[PDB]
């Protein structure tokens, strides 16, 4: 039990260290799609549509 | 490829609130009001519950809250009509989580990022689209895999009584639920944080954490969420088995516990009553769960629904049990007897039946033996009952040979085939040579039911 | 149009409704779905909708279509599985490409781009035509060679024109009647109601037995073309070689993988009945509906699998009509009444249990189709059952019953047909075929009765006192019966041999155990001990065990000779 | 302000009542009766009242009082009786100068005069302050000494002034909270809605046994401390005694006895006996009502009370477990809360579910079991807790078919069914081993290795002892003992000393009163022994009926081995024990050589 408890900051360190490569994915997808999605939600946003219930 | 709609539709707010019993509020003078619709009641002090419209009028809308009605006021609440069903936003990541009743996470982890808003009653399956599931799985437990085999695609129930070990049952088939990679999805329905915490354990410590989605509603939780968690769930199951063409093995615990909410529900309605005061559309309701189960034609996926159930006092006759008898296809009935003395697994086969064993039985399938083996087994099964009874009642010396071969055949066959410890795995033909090591009892001349090309080659 | 004013579940309460009509079809919503009305109430009409409801918003319009809820009769009902009010579920899921049954699917329930060959019938231009006239007969498939058109009945007049022979469609006239100074047209189909029964020229007694196959069945208790079974395997036995012309499944609250199974089986199953190996599927029409279809849809494929029958009857066809459980179809109906409001009666389910299945079974029996020519059909109903309520009132009007044995089913006894509680109020009428193809026949049944009974009488005692000092009489009695139940009552179904035990087996089997159970009973009267008998004609009890190996498929003649033997070895065999 | 406009029993619509919540408490009356609202139809608010509400009239003034049901939290709740409705029932008597319960009496719920000795915790001025973190302990009594102040659940921020050592009545300020610019001023109390349940950072599965004290059930049907318990029986049964000797000798370090629907002469009974019993914990011989708290809400007290009893009850043994206790909260006759609910739905018109009862019973019982549970408290320091709920299920007609039993089996972990027969014979506690169970015993082993380690296999022997005698005896009754052989004798005769003399435990006697682990597992070890050397005996070819003369006196010095009374000291009953299972296994040598 002793020898599985101290790999656990090792196996702990080694998942953190594999995670990065993800986070610097969504990093760079985040700053190259941001100005697209931004564009979009505020277009969407702005301009409304207006019609009465279909039911009316 | 896909399309998606971005598209911002303003949502009404009604302070206009009539009245509120039980879980239902009822509003004044709604505009078109949508019939299942979602609203968001904001409370007084801030909280927002969400809502469901059960029924409409002219201008009424008698909606249920899913988080209870408990400090609603009809002064300071306000409905906000969303404007559409609920849907749950489902993704391929949401496996692997911990989700609320009301489909909240409850993990340290975010809000699931949506890949699909998928509605939560689902759509109707094609019957034409449907496959006869005949591809066995395995569950390792000797009285199911061999007397009551379950099809990958049934919806096979576990009727266990109060206090009964049908969590263990259900957890062991969970681990050893492979084909003669299950995802799995959990719909705690008011099991206590024991059971809940047990269910997470065994998950997380058969490795089964990383593929599996919990929808934990706890007793603690509201009693009215109980309603949206086996649609959620199965909604999630649909999305990841048809959509992702994956196999998602779906544990709809205390569906006993859902029946009770729908109670709830449907007396608060003033609704007209079935037998136990159940509603009686009770039927209707639990197939709309039950029947989201079974292969498809073109997606490579199956739903096994194994819904864990709590018959009260141990009976099949009460609504619950009876109507998920009608609707499930066979299922696996836990005995407080066999428990007592016990047993473990303390299935009873004798109430328990599986309507796709059949058709997954063997002749090439498992094993040219199983159907005759099971037949045959549970056959003397039911004489060795009835020879138990008869010495009972009238002495056991009055009982015939084939009466005491029943009685020791019976003692053998609970004590050595039934009794397996959990996190014991026997394959099928493991199950079926203790069978026949059993039915080896009996001479070759009172092994009727069992066909003579295969009794003259397998005893 | 009239619109929504509440809707709760399948209920759907529409205002400025004025004109409606009882169970009228009004398309309910913008999406159209479909929807009877169930109760009318000043302006209000209560709709129960046959799709999913949610969705709906008060103020989505209701329109009239002035029709009750009908079935589409015509060429292209064989080999098609229809939901419950009758949405051919093969072209749901061709249009929309999709696993899904689309919300308010307006698909035609026949279709309508198949041209069919029509031959003109002895109808010709001038001459009155009646309701339910044959018109002319076109060619469907192999097993139903001349689908006989009928014209609509409660309709007629003289023919001012008839298509003349070809390739036609269903949206293409082939016949105008001018009727009582108003010209019509009649095309290849023609709808009518599900709640109306179609009408006969004159219901007649059904005298001609329904082979079910299984032996218990066919032997005790009797099914004749045009009864009510009210069964608890028998289901394709009576699908493949009953000799039924057609055959109308329907499934009310079936299982989803049942129901799978059974659109999985049939296709696949096939049937020599012809001079080779055609399918099943040219022969039946599926009214599948698993349970979780709507409560309305449930509650309305009984009638349309039942009017389904009528119309293959009144074609001239013998034809079946097996309703998977019936019992769904009274729940369906007590969750109905739950959903209107009305008061209960007995066990929850409505008070007019009793009158619908009544209105039910008695579309059944054999009848001649009204209108020239003379012909008679026949739709033999066999529903489905699972004390209850349902039960106890189809007991009143069945004319047949086979009640599943629990304590035989426990047994693994197949099938499980309980001998003391089941019965058929056929076995007299049915003398007048027994005594003139196998005149024995009610005799040895009455006989194999009897013994059964008196071993039923006798196994109480013997549970109760242990049975050691029977009476040698008594001993052959119990061993022969116990005996009839292992080797002539049961029947393996998947069995290759015993799969259809035709009448003439069934009737040499009799023979064979009868014979037995004689001689042991003469053996016992001339004072040799039965405790002998018994290792003296081991031989002649295994010969009657297997004769239940005979293959049928031997033929008649060759059977008979071989049973013949049998018994002509028993009577030789007497002599030890 | 509303006003009356319907009474109905214990139902009060009031009308120009636009404006109340759900569950809001109301002062229903002239005489400020206290009732809640359950129903809102438009201005017409349905009020159950928690009080009398005879000679109530149409017009009589309802106020709405703006919170939830609150039960006040804080030191003075230790040994002290509470009606349902937190009220105190000797400040009410001495405020009345009379023997009855007046309608509309407000007595604070916490003694204010009373100051209270409190020393201030670890934090200091500045330091950030998380809900139910402990900034104080107040000395109570003698046994519940420290009895740490905790802050509300629900606060939260940064101190601004704590009070400096003292003493402090409830009303005086001890803590002043500044949380986001707005200061909040605490005291030595805080109120809390029964119905919501105290938040803990995280439960945790209950590992430690609540021992009982009583041989058959902490033997054969365990429950550990934070384990839902349910206790079916008919009357006289003895319910009420198993939930009293549990209360007066567990090792539970506080205890909150309700008697929701109890009877009056139980709760006196209570009041002057648990001042003369003292618990030997805390290393003093102080009494145990220095420990317990009563909410007593007798069976002719207003109906809809019952209700408020069994909340105020939990929420006070749940804030005792926040404080770090191992409570014990024992819920008197729970079928009285079931039929309170009954009544109230009755009056409402609701429609009912099984027997009367309303849809909604067993979502009730399964929220209020589910606050039961060991559990690691809110704030700094850690501190771990636990909850025990003792529910005794009172069936009508004696029959667990019951609803309230069978939603109460669905919810509890334990179930220590009583039977009527075994009580009439005064066989006691009556405790139906045939149906019993505890689905803790599996925990259990953890504690059991640690101590006493031949514990569990004693017990599954013994459960097959009286399992295999039960069935024996049940054939025997109509086949005769004649076909029985000396082993099948054997085990009659021993199970029948075992259900004469172990299983059966005469409280309120001096010997045993309370049998404890280590005396229970001693006469465990003695039984067993006993059953496994008279079979190696018969089964070495001596007769068994000979046998049963020649070790009459060890089977006699076996089920007397119970008057061995367990105030002479673990050391001393063992030494005891030992001697007589020497004494028992000479004697066996002597008979079989
Ligand atoms: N363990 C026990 N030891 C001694 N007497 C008991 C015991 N249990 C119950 N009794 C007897 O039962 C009576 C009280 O039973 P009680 O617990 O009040 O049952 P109920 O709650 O059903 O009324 C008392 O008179 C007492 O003498």
């Amino acid at each position: 039990e002793q020898k599985n408890a101290g790999g656990v900051g090792e196996l702990e360190k080694k998942a953190e260290a594999g995670v990065q490569g993800e986070l610097a994915e969504i990093k760079k997808i985040a700053e190259k799609k941001k100005d697209d999605v931004v564009k979009i939600l505020i277009e969407t946003v702005i301009k409304p549509s207006a019609e009465v219930h279909i039911n009316a | 490829a896909v399309e998606q709609g971005f598209n911002v539709k303003p949502r009404l707010n009604y302070n206009t609130v009539s009245g509120v019993n039980g879980p239902l509020v009822i509003l004044e003078k709604v505009k078109f009001p949508r019939y299942n619709e979602i609203v968001n009641l904001t409370l007084p002090d801030g909280t927002v519950r969400q809502g469901q419209v059960l029924e409409i009028r002219g201008d009424r809308a008698i909606v249920q809250v899913f988080e209870g009605t408990s400090g609603i006021d009809v002064k300071k609440t306000t409905v906000e009509f969303t404007g559409e069903s609920l849907r749950i936003p489902v993704s391929e990541d949401m496996l692997g989580r911990i989700f609320d009743g009301s489909g909240r996470p409850i993990d340290n982890g975010p809000k699931v990022f949506a890949e699909d808003y998928l509605d939560i009653n689902g759509s109707p399956i094609n019957p034409y689209a449907r496959i006869y599931p005949e591809e066995m799985i395995s569950t390792g437990v000797s009285a199911i895999d061999t007397m009551n085999s379950i099809a990958r695609g049934q919806k096979i129930p576990i009727f266990s009584a109060s206090g009964l070990p049908h969590n263990e049952i259900a957890a062991q088939i969970c681990r050893q639920a492979g084909l003669v990679n299950f995802s799995i999805v959990f719909a705690a329905m008011g099991v206590n944080l024991e059971t809940a915490r047990f269910f997470k354990q065994d998950f997380e410590e058969n490795g089964s954490l990383e593929r599996t989605s919990l929808f934990l509603n706890l007793a603690n939780d509201p009693t009215i969420e109980r309603i949206i968690t086996p649609r959620l769930a199965l909604t999630t199951a649909e999305y990841l088995a048809y959509q992702t063409e994956r196999h998602v093995l779906t544990i709809l615990t205390d569906m006993s516990s859902y029946a009770d909410a729908l109670r709830e529900v449907s007396a608060a309605r003033e609704e007209v009553p079935g037998r136990r005061g159940y509603p009686g559309y009770m039927y209707t309701d639990l197939s709309t769960i039950y029947e989201r189960a079974g292969r498809v034609e073109g997606r490579n996926g199956s739903i096994t629904q194994i819904p864990i159930l709590t018959m009260p006092n141990d009976d099949i006759t009460h609504p619950i049990p009876d109507l998920t008898g009608y609707i499930t296809e066979g299922q696996i009935f836990v005995d407080r007897q066999l428990h007592n003395k016990g047993i473990y697994p303390p299935i009873n086969v004798l109430p328990s039946l599986s309507r796709l064993m059949k058709s997954a039985i063997g002749e090439g399938m498992t094993r040219k033996d199983h159907g005759d083996v099971s037949n045959q087994l549970y056959a003397k099964y039911a004489i060795g009952k009835d020879a138990a009874a008869m010495k009972a009642v009238v002495g056991e010396e009055a009982l015939s040979i084939e009466d005491k071969l029943s009685l020791e055949f019976l003692e053998k066959f609970e004590k050595t085939f039934i009794t397996q410890g959990a996190y014991e795995d026997r394959t099928v033909f493991e199950s079926l040579d203790q069978a026949w090591s059993l039915l080896r009892i009996y001479p070759k001349e009172m092994l009727n039911r069992i066909s003579p090309k295969i009794l003259d080659e397998f005893y | 149009y009239g619109a929504i004013y509440s809707v709760s579940g399948p209920v759907v309460i529409a205002e400025n409704m004025i004109g409606c009509a009882m169970y009228e079809l009004v398309k309910v919503g913008h999406d159209n779905l479909v929807g009877e009305v169930i109760r009318i109430d000043g302006d209000k009409a209560t709709i129960q909708v046959y799709e999913e409801t949610a969705g709906l918003t008060v103020g989505d319009p209701v329109l009239r279509t002035g029709k009750p809820l009908s079935v589409e009769l015509g060429p292209g009902l064989m080999e098609t599985i229809y939901d419950g009010i009758q949405r051919p579920l093969k072209a749901i899921k061709e249009e929309s490409q999709s696993i899904y049954i689309p919300r308010g699917i307006d698909t035609p329930a026949l279709d309508r781009t198949i041209k069919w060959q029509f031959t003109p019938g002895k109808f010709q231009v001038g001459d009155h035509i009646s309701g339910g006239d044959i018109y002319g007969s076109v060619f469907e498939n192999s097993l139903i060679s001349s689908h006989k058109i009928l014209l609509p009945p409660r309709s007629r007049g003289t023919i001012t024109w008839i298509a003349p022979a070809g390739e036609y469609t269903l949206d293409e006239k082939i016949l105008e009647v001018e009727f009582d100074g108003k010209k019509s047209d009649f095309t290849l189909y023609h709808t009518w109601p599900v709640r109306v029964p179609r009408p006969v020229t004159e219901k007649l007694s059904a005298d001609y037995p329904l082979l079910t196959g299984q032996r218990v069945l066919d032997a005790l208790f009797p099914c004749v073309q045009g009864g009510t079974t009210c069964i608890p395997v028998i289901s394709q036995s009576l699908s493949k070689y009953s000799n039924s012309d057609a055959i109308i499944y329907v499934g009310c609250g079936e299982r989803g993988n049942e129901m799978a199974e059974v659109l999985m089986e049939f296709p696949e199953l096939y049937t020599e009945m012809s001079g080779t190996k055609e399918p099943i599927m040219k022969r039946t029409t599926l009214v599948a509906n698993t349970s979780n279809m709507p409560v309305a849809a449930r509650e309305a494929s009984i009638y349309t699998g039942i009017t389904l029958a009528e119309y293959f009857r009144d074609q001239g066809k013998n034809v079946s009509m097996i309703a998977d459980s019936s019992s769904r179809w009274a729940e369906a109906l007590r969750e109905i009444s739950g959903r209107l409001g009305e008061m209960p009666a007995d066990q929850g389910f409505p008070a007019y249990l009793g009158a619908k299945l009544a209105s039910f079974y008695e579309r059944a029996g054999k009848a001649v189709a009204l209108g020239s020519p003379d012909r008679t059909g026949s739709v033999s109903i066999v529903a489905a059952v699972s004390s209850d309520p349902v039960t106890t009132a189809t007991l009143g009007i069945t004319q047949v019953f086979w009640g599943l044995d629990k304590k035989l089913a426990q047994r693994k006894h197949f099938p499980s047909i309980n001998t003391s509680v089941s019965y058929s109020k056929y076995t007299n009428v049915l003398n007048k075929f027994y005594d003139s193809n196998y005149p024995e026949f009610p005799v040895l049944r009455d006989r194999m009765k009897e013994i059964l009974s008196n071993a039923e009488e006798l196994e109480q005692v013997v549970q109760l006192v242990g049975k050691s000092a029977l009476s040698d009489s008594d001993k052959i009695t119990l061993d022969v019966a116990t005996l009839i139940k292992e080797d002539f009552l049961q029947q393996n179904g998947y069995s290759t041999y015993d799969a259809f035990c035709p009448i003439w087996k069934t009737f040499d089997m009799m023979r064979a155990f009868i014979s037995y159970h004689d001689e042991a009973q003469k053996a016992v009267a001339n004072g040799a001990n039965w405790s002998k008998l018994a290792d003296s004609t081991g031989d002649v009890k295994h010969a009657v065990s297997s004769s239940k190996f005979f293959e049928p498929s031997r033929g008649e003649k060759e059977v008979h000779g071989e049973f013949e033997k049998l018994l002509s070895t028993m009577q030789e065999r007497f002599a030890e």
